[PDB]
């Protein structure tokens, strides 16, 4: 089964702050109204890593702890990221760990530091593996939260190597919501303080693109070529 | 005419790391491969001193493209790629942005927007084996071209006749890779030479790394000039309460121009606008009357 | 959009004017310039006749 | 405020740089 | 560029006129020796023209 991610998962494209502007960039988001994987993992799957994953998460007690991420048979490289410590750990292994993911209750690159939306946002470009993230008190069962949540970046990781296949790595002695990205058009409504607080998708339906046209978020009567 | 006025200090900022870094480790090295391994090694997160490079008059020129070779000094980057292979050092021409050739066209290959440096020198011992050179060896031909900056290190044997070439070279069947028997006393001007690749990013991030020039202090309510990494201009600098986001480095407005700024080094807020200017525009009778005149400044 | 024709690229390398002359001394800083100057000057043409 | 009358008034009220630019 | 462009010899922007050159290892050759011709070595700023 699925769910439908109404405007979930944008993110501030560049750090460049603003304030009232309405800015159009083109970058890899997350299709608005599209529609997004919803697990009951536990029995592990793995999946692709296309161009992007969009990975939310509903866990108050954290099991969502892992990630990994490619031959994912110690005969080519991986991410492992155990974020199980103080904030987080990371390593660029090939080691004796790649036979059965579960979390208890050569090496080239290495680094140290339900009532939440772990709504992470990964990608792989031009040798820099970036990640973002953001919380959100909401605990709703089947439906993500109506309105808009700007993503705010947290770690910029440039190894670089490959990736093609991820999987998730949980806690024992049960949710995701995988999405995925394309290259799509967004006009993003900075506010006075510098965050976002709508976002148009300029390839969703022609009043979209309209607007997109006209640089506003209000459209008036009229005939617009678009 | 037109009015303007002209800064009197100037004012350079960048991160107080410096962290001497080694270019010279993948210089004085210890192998080299021909076109299958470069190391694709990423020297960063240090101070540029190519200082290291002119000073030594044994190699050959800075022949290379996209900034003029003595301004290197002076710019500064985000990450450095440098592409150790080895070719031969009289047919060293191919190595340009959208240039063909056979190695130009089915191994390395430079980008038509290379913005980066491929300076290249000589080699006489280290390079050349004792005894006999049998180990430097390139592939040949591929099935097509190769995109740019694109290993290729999958290897296979082309078929294009009724021979699959599975082990049976010979009568009307070829093996690419074959051992040239290279003898010490041969021509040396045939001799491969040391060919690097610094590949510049101006493209993405604040500067990171950069020479070893010194920071001033800080000036305040003034038509300035200022090189806070990468972002000059000419303006006055007041404290501004613009809430930044720590993520958040540069600052831009409607218009898409630079608006306000933080230190590369005391993490404050600033902000940039143009010191006054305008035009002179001049008031008078007739010069037929009298010769006095009232001036205007827009 | 006159104002916006400034960022455009026009076929040189940039279209920050001193980054150029931050890079490129003697001939190509120039080789590149004309193309911006150009480029600029056909711009404020066009506004100028409407 | 100005001089103007109540018409004027809701005339004006009913209508809503130096990169070169310049406004005289 | 180069250190004889830059300590020993420059030419001008357009420079109207031109060079000719032509082999002299005939005459002056003097076989064992031949130290009658230096050139500038490091210098602290570059040349200008002529
Ligand atoms: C999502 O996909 C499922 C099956 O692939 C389909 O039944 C459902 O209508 C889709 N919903 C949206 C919003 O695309
Ligand atoms: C990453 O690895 C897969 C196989 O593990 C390979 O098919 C793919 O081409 C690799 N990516 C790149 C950019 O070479
Ligand atoms: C180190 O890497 C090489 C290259 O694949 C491999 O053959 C070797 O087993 C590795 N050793 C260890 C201890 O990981
Ligand atoms: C901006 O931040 C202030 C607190 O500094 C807050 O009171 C204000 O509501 C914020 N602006 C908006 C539009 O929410
Ligand atoms: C390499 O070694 C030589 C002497 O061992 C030294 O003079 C030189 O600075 C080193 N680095 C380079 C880049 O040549
Ligand atoms: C210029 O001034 C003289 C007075 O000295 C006057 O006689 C003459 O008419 C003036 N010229 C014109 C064109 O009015």
């Amino acid at each position: 089964a699925y769910t439908n991610s109404f405007t979930r998962g944008v993110y501030y494209p560049d750090k460049v702050f603003r304030s009232s502007v309405l800015h159009s960039t083109q970058d890899l988001f997350l299709p608005f109204f599209s529609n997004v994987t919803w697990f009951h993992a536990i029995d592990n799957p793995v999946l692709p890593f296309n161009d992007g994953v969009y990975f939310a998460s509903t866990e108050k007690s954290n099991i969502i702890r892992g990630w990994i991420f490619t031959t994912l048979d110690s005969k080519t490289q991986s991410l492992l990221i155990v974020n199980n410590a103080t904030n987080v750990v990371i390593k660029v292994c090939e080691f004796q760990f790649c036979n059965d993911p579960f979390l208890g209750v050569n090496c080239t690159f290495e680094y140290v530091s339900f009532k939440n939306l772990r709504e992470f946002v990964f990608k792989n470009i031009d040798g820099y593996f970036k990640i973002y993230s953001k919380h959100t008190p909401i605990n709703l069962v089947r439906d993500l939260p109506q309105g808009f949540s700007a993503l705010e970046p947290l770690v910029d990781l440039p190894i670089g190597i490959n990736i093609t296949r991820f999987q998730t790595l949980l806690a024992l002695h049960a949710a995701y919501y995988v999405g995925y990205l394309q290259p799509r058009t967004f006009l993003l409504k900075y506010n006075e303080n510098g965050t976002i607080t709508d976002a148009v998708d300029c390839a969703l339906d022609p009043l979209s693109e309209t607007k997109c046209t006209l640089k506003s978020f209000t459209v008036e009567k009229g005939i617009y070529q678009t | 005419s037109n009015f303007r006025v002209q800064p009197t200090e100037s004012i350079v900022r960048f991160p107080n790391i410096t962290n001497l870094c080694p270019f010279g480790e993948v210089f004085n090295a210890t192998r080299f491969a021909s076109v299958y391994a470069w190391n694709r090694k990423r020297i960063s997160n240090c101070v540029a001193d190519y200082s290291v490079l002119y000073n030594s008059a044994s190699f050959s020129t800075f022949k290379c493209y996209g900034v003029s070779p003595t301004k290197l000094n002076d710019l500064c980057f985000t990450n450095v790629y440098a592409d150790s292979f080895v070719i031969r050092g009289d047919e060293v021409r191919q190595i340009a942005p959208g240039q063909t050739g056979k190695i130009a066209d089915y191994n390395y290959k430079l980008p038509d927007d290379f913005t980066g440096c491929v300076i290249a020198w000589n080699s006489n011992n280290l390079d050349s084996k004792v005894g006999g050179n049998y180990n430097y060896l390139y592939r040949l031909f591929r099935k097509s071209n190769l995109k740019p900056f694109e290993r290729d290190i999958s290897t296979e044997i082309y078929q294009a006749g009724s021979t699959p070439c599975n082990g049976v070279e010979g009568f009307n069947c070829y093996f690419p890779l074959q051992s040239y028997g290279f003898q010490p006393t041969y021509g040396v001007g045939y001799q491969p030479y040391r060919v690097v690749v610094l590949s510049f990013e101006l493209l993405h991030a604040p500067a990171t790394v950069c020479g070893p020039k010194k920071s001033t202090n800080l000036v305040k309510n003034k038509c300035v000039n200022f090189n806070f990494n990468g972002l000059t201009g000419t303006g006055v600098l007041t404290e501004s309460n613009k809430k930044f986001l720590p993520f958040q480095q540069f600052g831009r407005d409607i218009d898409d121009t630079t608006d306000a700024v933080r230190d590369p080094q005391t993490l404050e807020i600033l902000d940039i606008t143009p010191c006054s200017f305008g035009g002179v525009s001049v008031i008078t009778p007739g010069t037929n009357t009298s010769n006095q005149v009232a001036v205007l400044y827009q | 959009t006159l104002v916006k024709q400034l960022s455009s690229n026009f076929g040189a390398i940039s279209s920050v004017l001193n980054d150029i002359l931050a890079r490129l001394d003697p001939p190509e800083a120039e080789v590149q310039i004309d193309r911006l100057i150009t480029g600029r000057l056909q711009s404020l043409q066009t506004y100028v006749t409407q | 405020p100005s001089k103007r009358s109540f018409i004027e008034d809701l005339l004006f009220n009913k209508v809503t740089k130096f990169n070169g630019l310049t406004v005289l």
